[PDB]
């Protein structure tokens, strides 16, 4: 038999996740790609990102702790 | 190795998030240390000043996987000190125009990386100033992961213990603090080639979302939207992979109110079921509607029976299966037998339901996952 019975609990919310529950990252390592400007400039990539709104975008990863901000650099 | 980034680099990232309707969280460098191994906030002060001048709405983290700092940079920062460092950063943000921004941390690895003492001492020290506790999870090593690992309910089930161990630390130090998976995917080391980027990746991704929601995780941050690692949602040609389509369908159908479903069969763990209120920002559905999602890791079709009193309702199926010839190793996916592709570079396709005949069992093919919206469920918890 390949038939399965489901039990449901429906009395009350057990949890309330954020509307941004399904969020995404960009690895800090991508900022070391020479093409970084071209890539995140992509209207195509923006269409795909908009599809996942609302969401957090976390920028971070191993490289987080090996990046230094230069207000002089172009 | 150390590397610098420009005002331009910040502007590109900010504009990507802004124009995409996403909320940017920026990881600050936590290895900038004084002689005393206090956090040096001067570089971060430059960055906060620049983002201020621009009117940038940004939230913050400090450090990534601090447990690894000895391994990665021959610097050991105990959790008490990192907690002290989050307190300095919080005072900075309060003394800036980012006064109302959020601060998350500490982005520790999963319990298996023996991170309990670091997270506990961190929360004792700095827990008062963080808006959520962030931790990371991967099931597998990308270099050794196999196709069977991605289909193994025993692999999926380990995540449950990881989450219980994180809650045990948090309950003991900052009970009621929100817990976030700040960085998570299938396989560390950049993902598993032809596994992390295929239809096969979706079993781990949809199960992690289901268990995360069921167990009280508020936010799950997928490694990565786009980048070099095979666990990217979008590949190097800017083409959406099966996990992108899964993620979009999840967003359209699944609401914020988490409920529970379970299989009456006493075993397998092969048929995995999750239940939320339907997303009501979705215009086809109404207050009270339920969204069931299910994974079938059996090698045959299984037929799900809805319990009383939902067993005569109209149900919309949203069944995901790979487009051939590569089966579970495919990078292309079909929704109810129609291939999911962008209509063009500006336009996503409709996500077309398949209405089922009322009172039918829910058919879930072998090695497949599906959403089912129970229409007119009239669930008062979802009203
Ligand atoms: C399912 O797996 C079993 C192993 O228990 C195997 O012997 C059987 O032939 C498989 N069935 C199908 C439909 O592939
Ligand atoms: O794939 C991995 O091993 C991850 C682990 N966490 C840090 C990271 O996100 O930078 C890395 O890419
Ligand atoms: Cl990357």
């Amino acid at each position: 038999q390949d038939v399965v019975d489901l039990d449901f609990f429906t009395q009350e919310p057990l949890h309330l996740v954020s509307p941004s529950f399904l969020s995404v990252t960009i690895d800090a390592n991508l900022a070391t790609d020479p093409r970084f400007l071209i890539l995140l400039g992509s209207p195509k990539l923006r269409t795909l990102a908009r599809g996942l709104s609302p969401a957090y975008l976390r920028f971070g990863g191993t490289k987080t702790d090996f990046l230094i901000f230069d207000p002089k650099k172009e | 190795k150390n590397s610098t980034y420009s005002r331009s680099s910040v502007d590109v990232l900010y504009t990507f998030a802004n124009c995409s309707g996403l909320d940017l969280i920026f990881g600050l460098n936590a290895l900038l240390r004084t002689a005393d191994l206090q956090w040096n906030s001067s570089n971060a002060q430059l960055l906060l000043d620049y983002c201020s001048s621009k009117g940038y709405n940004i939230s913050w983290e400090l450090g990534n996987e601090p447990n690894s700092f000895l391994k990665k940079a021959d610097i050991f920062i105990n959790g008490s000190q990192l907690g002290e460092d989050f307190i300095q950063l919080h005072k900075l943000l309060r003394k800036s125009t980012f006064k109302n921004a959020k601060l998350y941390g500490p982005d520790v690895g999963q319990p298996r990386r023996k991170t309990a003492k670091m997270l506990k001492s961190f929360l004792k020290a700095g827990g008062e100033v963080i808006d959520s506790v962030t931790w990371h999870h991967y099931y597998l090593n990308g270099r050794t992961a196999t196709r069977e690992d991605f289909l193994n309910p025993d692999v999926l089930d380990i995540f449950i213990s990881s989450v219980q161990k994180v809650f045990q630390v948090v309950e003991s130090t900052r009970p009621g603090k929100k817990v976030w998976l700040g960085e998570t995917s299938s396989a560390y080391g950049g993902g598993a080639p032809l596994l992390s980027d295929t239809f096969a990746a979706g079993f781990m991704w949809l199960d992690k979302l289901g268990l995360s929601a069921r167990m009280g995780i508020e936010v799950v941050m997928r490694q990565v939207f786009f980048g070099a690692g095979n666990y990217h949602l979008v590949d190097e040609n800017f083409d959406p992979l099966p996990d992108y389509w899964l993620s979009l369908l999840f967003k359209k159908l699944v609401g914020t109110k988490v409920l529970m479903a379970s299989v009456q069969g006493s075993k397998r763990r092969k048929l995995r079921v999750y239940l939320h209120c339907t997303n009501t920002d979705n215009p086809r559905y109404k207050e009270g509607d339920l969204t069931l999602y299910a994974i079938n890791l059996h090698n045959v079709t299984k037929y799900l029976r809805l319990p009383y009193p939902f067993s005569n309702k109209q149900v919309d199926k949203y069944l995901l299966r790979p487009l051939g010839p590569h089966g579970l190793l495919s990078k292309s996916v079909q929704l109810n037998g129609l291939t999911l592709k962008m209509v063009d570079d500006q336009t996503l396709p409709p996500l077309m339901e398949k209405p089922l005949r009322p009172g039918s069992s829910l058919g879930l093919p072998a090695f497949s996952y599906s959403f089912f919206v129970i229409r007119n469920a009239k669930v008062a918890a979802c009203i």
